[PDB]
DNA sequence: CAGGATGTATTTGCATAACAAAGGCCTGGAGACTAGGGAGTAATCCCCTTGGCGGTTAAAACGCGGGGGACAGCGCGTACGTGCGTTTAAGCGGTGCTAGAGCTGTCTACGACCAATTGAGCGGCCTGCAG
DNA sequence: CTGCAGGCCGCTCAATTGGTCGTAGACAGCTCTAGCACCGCTTAAACGCACGTACGCGCTGTCCCCCGCGTTTTAACCGCCAAGGGGATTACTCCCTAGTCTCCAGGCCTTTGTTATGCAAATACATCCTG
């Protein structure tokens, strides 16, 4: 059973993001915000990963199936498949 | 000699752009793509590719989102980023 | 004038190597017995494809010259 | 232009024909495995010859095609 | 000479909530929008999952996970409850 | 849960009103697949239903809320939007002389 | 005897907000969209109700735009609409 | 015909900014709006006449109008 | 294994410059990109043969299915190159 | 293109380096459609390899500014972007390591 | 100037390819061949689309003054950034176990297909009433 | 009062029924991949602290651009008509593409032993932010 892994990301990890993206200067609220927004991004793709796994009446998802997932959100990840 | 603030957070901003590898420790992240699985269904696996494929969807959304977010606090005159930025980008993107 | 030169050996070497049945392997151990420093086959492959910079020619040369 | 024949090549040329022929309805692909074994169990005089004349074919090889280089894709 | 309209079953489907309210042509046409929208939908999606799986049929099984895929929250899973239902009793005495 | 399996209308055996035969030929129809299985328009017939039912029973509630005893198109995106779930589903949407919701923003205001 | 600055156009907020009507006058509308037509083809034709369906989809279209920019200019602290309240909801909309 | 852009007259542009919650318009929105709405329509239309085209006829139909816009990631209901 | 298009790719980029190489990982990232391509346009294309009540899909249905998908000029120069290739293909 | 008739391949028929007979093969799976016409994969290879060409030209070129002599995952992301057209066509795509462009604000710099 | 700290260009070894030789096997592609249903052509009729017409009148254009809100500038407080030293667990490599993915072959309940049978729904018209 | 609604007739063709046929998927059984759990060790990244000031916040005052009416001008809308161009339907005809079968060309496997070939490490200049 895991718990609180959302903690796992640390605040050098979220800066780092912030930082790619352009942002100097951050606020102490941020961390917690950007939080709760990627957990939903990430829950959402995965859900759907593991419900096409479901499907197919498999245990392990695969990496086309986080693909799938993704693709019906429009948007795709090239490299990992089609 | 300690470089002025904001020296650093340019050279972040360049050098972070110029690279292509990823920012979130792998074995907490994957950590957490567990977590909310075992929330679907118990004794669910995933393929090492699966994993990373998730983390590189979720890097390259919350650099988007960022991107859009620190617009909005240029657009509200300010280079600090507060959650109300986030939100803002967020909304109008019908997230 | 020193590309040339260079190039001109490289290939007296290849075919003196040749003739008398040598590896690019030999080459290297050899100097290492003739001269205390020992080289890979690669350095040799890349003296004899001059993909080896101008200095790095110019200091082995001379002890490749001696192996011939 | 092909490659001159190494040590093993050169040998197992032989033997390719003393297996395939003298052993009938063999595969190519289990030829070679066992001749590759058997040429591990030859001994330095026996390999010799077949290491000189790859010697041989090499240099011969390289003096009818005096620019001859190998390059894969 | 005209495409098929589901606006007889939209209408009766009205009644059996609300029995004394009507309902207009042009909210009828709204409706019969909605139906092929979602009928459109379920079927691609069922189709993706026969082609994941190298298939060439579409059975219940398709439909319900593709309602999951479509659907957020209570109701998908309404929708799937009933769909199981008409299924599971369709091949039933 | 009915008693009668028997009836030959299709829908009325699977105790839906939509016309399952006809889900069926849909299906058939459109190159979606090549096969088609005999619980797939039943499914789909139901799933259909269900989310018309859905829709009409919040556009009866919002033509009752404009006091009136009959569902316009604008009642129908009123029920849209009241139900979040149902709103996602139709969030892009546009529906013909729809309209939109009265959102007064409070920094608008005196 | 006016009503003060801002009262009517808040009331005017909430009578659109009840109206399903259309805004945009309809003759004006279909020759905007027939000499837009004629940048790929002349003498084109469209069916009245393909007029009236693309101006639905029209309106639809820039009310949503403005309701962003509204929140574009409420988080600069203000309820004057500029032309970068639009450029940045659209920009984050991705258009 | 041509100049149809001035067509949309500064209250059709408020009223619609007011359907969205705005009270206050400047003199600039007018303009601005005025480009969205053309480059909106000018991808709309564009697509419907292709799909015209492609069926090899002169009349855009108010489906062909359907399809352009399901291709902008939207739908529109009542007119088919 | 699955078909890809990794040996077409590699030539198409010698094509244009010899001398360069390519990655394992930017194959895999060209594999994707003809996947999602083809796939567009054979989906639009059944969408024109749908809609105008057709069981056929031509060059004719592709052609309109570019237009739709590609941009600008992006658009026109694979119209020509597609029109020019069924046009040579049959003119043999 | 080609001065004569003559073909080995119908690739080679046509003029173009994609597996066209492949392409044909392809687009009778995934149920486009119930028939194939001749001419569609030929048009549609051409189109494939024309697109794939335009990447990775400009891909080659984004190599050279690294003054690389090798093409990256990043070279073809940064080639994506500086072409308006194809920054639409694949805009929206990930590509695995790709990282971002290096666009910082005037307002953000002293 | 005058020093400290970071970033490119330019050289080196470590795996790991591609070729040689032989010939049986795999399978994908190309080349014919016929069958017959899809798409193309021409002819026919009738809808709706365009265009023009004149009159009414709601909406738009324009002027004007008032004042509410955008804007710039000022000053004060703090939460954010910057190092520094200490602590944490992430990452690496290697070991060992087996659960589940993937492939093969059997065979059989299912769906496609056809021809015969049947009545729920289409279209138009009658007729009067609710929003 | 327009447009909604149920009732009526008479089809009429889409739906239902009941059989044959072949095969896509269910099912069991075997192989062995890679996913999981675990341990030890190194060390880059993370945690927490103290200190300083650049940025965010609120307040004040200036003035200028937008709002709210009143009056005048515009063309949007309404109802009406006539002309004819294009869309829909129909029958008829050809010929393109699925479906089947035949046969060939190339690539694959398979082993050691050269010649490269493509990079992660090392090392020497440039470049930059304070004195």
């Amino acid at each position: 059973v895991l718990r609180d892994n959302i903690q796992g990301i640390t605040k050098p990890a979220i800066r780092r993001l912030a930082r790619r993206g352009g942002v100097k200067r951050i606020s102490g609220l941020i961390y917690e915000e950007t939080r709760g927004v990627l957990k939903v991004f990430l829950e959402n793709v995965i859900r759907d990963a593991v419900t096409y796994t479901e499907h197919a009446k498999r245990k392990t998802v695969t990496a086309m199936d986080v693909v799938y997932a993704l693709k019906r959100q429009g948007r795709t990840l090239y490299g990992f498949g089609g | 000699h300690r470089y002025r603030p904001g020296t650093v957070a340019l050279r972040e901003i360049r050098r972070y752009q110029k690279s292509t590898e990823l920012l979130i420790r792998k074995l907490p992240f994957q950590r957490l793509v567990r977590e909310i699985a075992q929330d679907f269904k118990t004794d669910l696996r995933f393929q090492s590719s699966a994993v990373m494929a998730l983390q590189e969807a979720c890097e390259a959304y919350l650099v988007g989102l960022f991107e859009d977010t620190n617009l909005c606090a240029i657009h509200a005159k300010r280079v600090t980023i507060m959650p109300k930025d986030i939100q803002l980008a967020r909304r109008i993107r019908g997230e | 004038a020193l590309q040339k030169e260079l190039e001109q050996f490289a290939k007296l070497l290849k075919q003196k190597r040749i003739t008398l049945g040598y590896t690019q392997a030999d080459v290297g151990l050899t100097l290492g017995v003739l001269f205390g420093k020992v080289f890979s086959q690669t350095t040799i492959c890349r003296f004899e494809a001059l993909q080896l910079s101008f200095k790095n020619m110019c200091k082995l040369r001379p002890l490749l010259q001696k192996w011939v | 232009v092909k490659r001159p024949m190494n040590a093993f090549m050169v040998w197992s040329r032989g033997q390719r024909r003393k297996m395939a022929q003298e052993n009938p309805k063999m595969h190519n692909s289990e030829i070679s495995k066992r001749l590759g074994a058997e040429w591990k169990l030859l001994s330095e005089t026996e390999k010799r010859p077949f290491i000189d004349e790859a010697k041989r074919l090499r240099a011969l090889h390289m003096k009818e095609h005096p620019d001859y280089k190998y390059r894969p894709r | 000479s005209r495409k098929e309209s589901y606006s007889i079953y939209v209408y009766k489907v009205l009644k059996q909530v609300h029995p004394d309210t009507g309902i207009s042509s042009k909210a009828m046409g709204i409706m019969n929008s909605f139906v092929n929208d979602i009928f459109e939908r379920i079927a691609g999606e069922a189709s993706r999952l026969a082609h994941y799986n190298k298939r060439s049929t579409i059975t219940s099984r398709e439909i319900q996970t593709a309602v999951r895929l479509l659907l957020p929250g209570e109701l998908a899973k309404h929708a799937v409850s009933e769909g199981t239902k008409a299924v599971t009793k369709y091949t039933s005495a | 849960g009915k008693a009668r399996a028997k009836a030959k209308t299709r829908s009325s055996r699977a105790g839906l009103q939509f016309p399952v035969g006809r889900v069926h030929r849909l299906l058939r129809k459109g190159n979606y697949s090549e096969r088609v299985g005999a619980g797939a328009p039943v499914y789909l017939a139901a799933v259909l239903e269900y989310l018309t039912a859905e829709i009409l029973e919040l556009a009866g509630n919002a033509a009752r809320d404009n006091k009136k005893t009959r569902i316009i198109p604008r009642h129908l995106q009123l029920a849209i939007r009241n139900d979040e779930e149902l709103n996602k589903l139709l969030g892009r949407v546009t529906i013909a002389q729809g309209g939109v919701l009265p959102n007064i923003q409070a920094v608008l205001l005196p």
